[PDB]
């Protein structure tokens, strides 16, 4: 797949009756192999929106989805949970951590779904945590963490797969400026040493000059800025 | 890892007090199932040593032996009593008797007072009721003739266990020997020679036995139990029998309810984790593994420890009730566990199927943002379904009792009336304006969500409407049982009382310091027809039997009039209800009554609702006063005694003629199967009310786990511990008010089908029940909430609680 | 009194045996009424906890603390509950919006605490959400809304409050450049308007510049910055 994420013309609206609220309006979006690109707009411009749409998530009023050249519309649940599996790697807002699991069992999770050896993917995660310097705290719970450490945690549960494409939403928002330079050189070394393709939702000025393309989202439409 | 994960989880407060509720829902049923088959056997146990028989079988001439021939091969013990009364002659006296011929197994259960004891009908020898040979001036160890034979006095018979009261009596008792019926030569195929057949075996073989028999009946012979001769004591223990069987299937609906309502909330808490594993990518056969592998652990360790729990409750409560029982009670047998095991199966699968396929063909993302879930087996076909399972597989498990069907009525009147009331209250709520702070937050917060309010508000109801009819209904049957066996009742009768001799006896009773008691003036007589129609023929025990009338000038005070008017005219006479009712009559029949070729004719006007368990004299028929005089009028009287006998002397000695009887003996009878079976209601009642009071605290306390984010917001923005109090007080007594205001309704309801199909006992609408349930359920229901929003409260670092 | 906070040796650790953390080592901070501190330090460090064991939510191991002239660990839970009823105003890291209720109700909370006429307090929190730029999503729930919005609705909540001391955890932390600047300027307005100290742990360096002293937290200690 040359274009592993192509979008036609989806538009999105939310509420019944006089409540109804439409948010996305029609974009048209393609994006290339290896490609980095950063999303910006205003709060509530439905950037997790249409983040959450793209990996299939969720699913539109009307429009086309070609997530790694599949028409995700025309594709049951099962598939699409298969198809987030092998090639999607997600990140969420709130960290959406499962509360009742260690740091290390956290990140672990994945490879224990796709059906991955114990002691390998044991051993693969916490070279990831201790990569994210949370060497010290492997066996706390979310509970014991902090904002910084949970959004490092939820990084590394998605960085565990290795997918071909991962989306993130606000990697650095909760981390001081020497921590989030250092997650975003993690991130692009990935890209560059694994060609993976990123797409970011960040407040970040640094981070967004460092990607690629920078897409502004305006009155559900996708407009080049930077 | 999985175990780890999995032991984490079940510390959680939302799992731990799911698992308790189910672990105490278990525990309830199976305890109180056990208790209550072990106690109903010892009832039965009990009450087979007054009828020397299990079953009983009831014929007006002789089965065939090869019925008899089959229940012995069907390894089951039995006896024979077929006898009548008859005539005897000591020497040249002639003196009508009723005889009783038994077999050796007779008494096969019991025991047979006797005088001197120890003595038995053997050929040749016969056992005759004291006032029998008193009349006759025989002696023991003589000979008398009866019939055709010569047979010799070898005792008295002071009491048997199938022997009934029998106020009306004219002949005393005759015991003697099966074998010797023939040698007699006086009995005829003529009148019913009273054939009965006593079996006795397990429950096994008897059921078995009964199924093998029941299409070789005809309409004269009746297969029946727990209905003694003459006296209805027995249907005293089948009321009893009943209640328990009421007492067990309201223990199960409540723990039904606890159940659902704890496991819709386990429901909801999985939500949010569901959709974050469908994010990463798990498979329909992964997530299934993981969600129905931590439902079936939490379900299976509820039911271990459930049922070590019921287990360990059952022994420890026999143990510390050796005083109350009269023996050791059979071990019990196994539906309980079935009832338990199978019931929070089957409550559990029924509540959670529906969201697990919610969510399984949800997008997760509108799960997790609260957004449109797929419209999918929507509530309003949903609830009906599962109603409808729901109540067959109770008709299944029950056997079409109408205890079943009555319940079922009242749940749905409650449940109809709950959602009318509760729409009805949140329009009224909506417009209303208050002006107490911790008032204000209470009818906001239930406001706010009105489904899981009307849920909880319903799930309260039910308890509570099932705890009201218990203790309704043991009040009444309590009640009932008391009046029938007063404290004191004459000990003794006088039957054989000419008209003329009234008046003296009255002024002897009134010398010897005994208080008279009424003087109910009897004839004796057969009804010839019912319009017209020649009753010969058809199947009634009055028409092969001397049917006894009476005259009244007022309402009998003792015995409640029904139907009709009272006094019946000239030519009217009030009917029992139940005689006509088996004889298919209406009001103004054209009956006529055969008797001393004076047959006179009447009709019906009113019918009384007569209980035959009282000791005292009942009469189907109450003519009008002075309406019979041609027939010759009887009367019989009651009194009480209690200290020596030589002034029973004085009086046999001034009216010989007249007969007197003693019945201590019945009143010894009745005096234990009564204080025996009030100690298995009173201790049913309180094991049921208890443990539905368990119940209503693990809802309760659910229901606060479901409010504890908001409590716990409260408090860190400092709500002081009076404010928190006095709200969950508010909210708490408001919802008891409304559920018990219900339920009230609802237990009327079921009470009155109750009574009018069951017990039989007249419905009367208490409005003082009106008035306790509600107040009383609000009271509850606020002290609990109150106790657990206190306890909730203390502690530091709440803001840290919240997110769990 | 004019010594609003008083931290006398202030220390904590967390955890239990093995698990046994250390996070503060000794900490001083006197602070005077109406000035702007602002709190900033690396993740992990421990200034949330800190925050909490300012604002007497809980316990510190040992030291002495002092709010408004009243030493916090010499009264019991219900007189702390009371005088942070009376004074306090507190803005979270994760805002324990509570999920069943609107936002309007969520905002509405502490003037019914403090005792106000229904009406009046509704009215009230509408007139200020609408001031903080969310007059359009009044009865949406907090799932409904998204990162920055739950934030300021947070942040509402802490106004209406209307207190002598607010403690603020990263205030901005999910606001662009925009809504950033918006919130700083509310918060100035008030603290110039009511004299209400302000505290509040922030990532971002405007902020904190324009705040009038600024404290790290290193090592369980307090060092000036400037
Ligand atoms: N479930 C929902 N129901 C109704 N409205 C919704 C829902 N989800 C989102 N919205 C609205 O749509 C807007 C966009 O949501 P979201 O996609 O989170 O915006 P965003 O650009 O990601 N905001 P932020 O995360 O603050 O930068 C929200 O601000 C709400 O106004
Ligand atoms: N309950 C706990 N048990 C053990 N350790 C804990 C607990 N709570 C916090 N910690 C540790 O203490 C550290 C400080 O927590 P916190 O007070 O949130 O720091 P912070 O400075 O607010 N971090 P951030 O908000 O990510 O910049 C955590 O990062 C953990 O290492
Ligand atoms: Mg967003
Ligand atoms: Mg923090």
């Amino acid at each position: 797949a040359e274009n592993i994420v192509e979008v036609h013309h989806l538009k999105k609206s939310v509420g019944q009756g006089e409540h109804e609220l439409s948010i996305l309006t029609g974009v048209e979006l393609v994006v290339k192999r290896g490609e980095t690109i950063a999303l910006v707009g205003e709060s509530g411009s439905g950037k997790s929106t249409l983040l959450a749409i793209l990996a299939g998530l969720d699913d539109g009023s009307s429009g086309e989805v070609s997530l790694v050249g599949q028409p995700l519309h025309n594709m049951d649940e099962e598939a699409r949970a298969k198809l987030r599996a092998k090639h999607v790697g997600f990140v969420f807002q709130s960290f959406m951590l499962i509360p009742t699991l260690n740091a290390l069992e956290n990140v672990e999770l994945p490879a224990l779904l796709r059906g991955e050896s114990s002691a390998e993917s044991r051993n693969g995660a916490k070279a990831l945590l201790e990569q994210l310097g949370l060497g010290k705290r492997l066996d706390h719970l979310p509970a014991q963490l902090s904002g910084g450490e949970q959004q490092r945690v939820a990084l590394a549960r998605a960085f565990n797969g290795r997918p071909d494409v991962l989306f993130a939403d606000e990697p650095t928002g909760n981390l001081d400026r020497q921590t989030g330079d250092k997650i975003a050189d993690l991130l692009f070394s990935l890209n560059r040493e694994h060609g993976t393709t990123l797409i970011m939702v960040t407040h970040d000025l640094q981070l967004a000059a460092r990607c690629d393309r920078c897409l502004r989202l305006v009155n559900g439409q996708l407009q080049e800025e930077a | 890892m999985i175990a780890r994960w999995f032991w984490r989880e079940w510390r959680s407060p939302s799992l731990l007090i799911v698992w308790l509720a189910l672990s105490l829902a278990v525990a309830c049923v199976l305890a109180l199932g056990n208790i209550s088959d072990r106690m109903e056997k010892g009832l039965s146990q009990q009450s087979r040593e007054f009828m020397a028989g299990d079953r009983a079988l009831r014929s007006s001439r002789e089965v065939p032996q090869a019925w008899l021939e089959e229940a012995q091969k069907r390894g089951l013990k039995v006896g024979k009593q077929l006898t009548f009364a008859t005539m005897t002659f000591a020497g040249d006296t002639p003196q009508l008797a009723n005889v009783k011929a038994v077999d050796d197994i007779y008494p096969m259960y019991g025991d047979l007072q006797t005088n001197p004891p120890g003595l038995k009908p053997q050929a040749g020898s016969v056992l005759l009721a004291p006032r029998l040979m008193a009349l006759l001036n025989l002696k023991t160890g003589d000979t008398i003739d009866v019939g055709d034979a010569t047979l010799r006095i070898a005792g008295e018979v002071i009491q048997e266990p199938d022997s009934g009261f029998n106020p009306f009596q004219m002949a005393p008792r005759l015991m003697m020997n099966l074998a010797d019926v023939d040698k007699t030569g006086a009995v005829q195929p003529g009148s019913r020679v009273t054939w009965r057949y006593k079996f006795g075996g397990n429950e096994n073989q008897l059921d078995g036995y009964e199924k093998w028999l029941l299409p070789q009946l005809k309409p004269e012979q009746r297969w029946y139990g727990l209905e003694q001769d003459e006296g209805a004591l027995g249907r005293s223990m089948e009321r009893s029998q009943q209640f328990l069987l009421l007492s067990a299937l309201l223990t199960l609906l409540l723990a039904v309810a606890a159940v659902a309502v704890a496991m819709n909330h386990y429901c909801r808490s999985r939500y949010d984790l569901v959709a974050i594993l469908k994010t990463l990518g798990a498979g329909r056969a992964q997530l299934r593994k993981l969600i129905v592998g931590q439902w079936l652990m939490v379900l299976t360790l509820s039911a271990v420890t459930g049922g070590a729990i019921g287990l360990l409750f059952e022994n420890v409560l026999m143990v510390l009730l050796k005083p109350v029982l009269p023996a050791a009670l059979p071990p019990a047998s196994l539906w309980p566990w079935l009832w338990a095991l199978g019931t929070m199966t089957v409550i559990s699968l029924l509540v959670g199927l529906r969201p697990y396929r919610l969510l399984l063909a949800t997008q997760p993302l509108r799960v997790l943002r609260n957004d449109v879930v797929a419209n999918v087996w929507p509530l309003k076909f949903y609830l009906p379904i599962v109603s409808v399972v729901v109540v067959l597989l109770l008709a299944g498990l029950m056997g079409g009792s109408m205890l079943l069907w009555a319940v079922l009525a009242g749940a749905v009147v409650l449940a109809l009336l709950c959602g009318v009331l509760g729409w009805m209250l949140l329009n009224v709520l909506r417009r209303m304006t208050l002006k107490s702070l911790p008032l204000r937050l209470a009818v906001s917060r239930l406001l706010r969500q009105p489904w899981s309010t009307l849920s909880q508000l319903s799930a309260f109801s039910l308890s509570f409407m099932l705890l009201a009819l218990l203790l309704v209904l043991r009040g009444d049957l309590l009640d009932r049982w008391q009046q029938q066996l007063p404290p004191e009742s004459p000990n003794y009768f006088l039957i054989n009382i000419a008209t003329e001799q009234v008046a003296p006896l009255k002024a002897f009773l009134a010398e010897h310091q005994i208080v008279p008691e009424s003087f109910y003036p009897v004839v004796r007589a057969r009804l010839t027809a019912i319009n017209d129609k020649p009753t010969e023929g058809n199947e009634d025990e009055a028409l092969n039997r001397e049917l006894n009338l009476t005259w009244q000038n007022t309402r009998p005070d003792h015995n409640p009039i029904v139907a009709g008017n009272w006094p019946p005219k000239a030519d009217e006479v009030s009917m029992e209800e139940g005689l006509a009712k088996r004889l298919n009559v209406a009001l103004g029949d054209t009956v006529t009554f055969m008797g001393d070729t004076q047959e006179f004719r009447a009709k019906v006007t009113s019918l009384r609702k007569v209980d035959w368990e009282s000791l005292r004299p009942n009469f189907y028929f109450i003519f009008p006063e002075g309406a019979l005089d041609g027939q010759p009028q009887s009367w019989l009287t009651s009194f009480r005694w209690e200290n020596g006998n030589g002034m029973l002397t004085q009086l046999n000695r001034q009216f010989p003629t007249i007969s007197l009887l003693d019945i201590g003996a019945i009143l010894k009878q009745v005096g234990q199967v009564l204080e025996q079976v009030s100690r298995a209601l009173e201790v049913m009642v309180v094991l049921v009310t208890a443990c539905g009071m368990l119940l209503l605290l693990a809802q309760v306390q659910v229901g606060m786990r479901q409010r504890h984010q908001e409590l716990v917001v409260w408090r860190t923005l400092g709500a002081g511990k009076k404010l928190l109090r006095t709200t969950l007080w508010c909210e708490f007594a408001m919802l008891g008010f409304v559920s018990g205001l219900v339920a009230a309704i609802g237990a009327e309801t079921a009470l009155a089908v109750l009574q009018a199909k069951v017990f039989d006992f007249p419905w009367e609408p208490d409005w003082r029940l009106w008035i306790v349930l509600p107040c009383s359920g609000a009271l509850l229901l606020s002290l609990f909430g109150g106790w657990l929003g206190a306890r909730l409260v203390k502690g530091k670092a709440l803001f840290r609680q919240f997110a769990g």
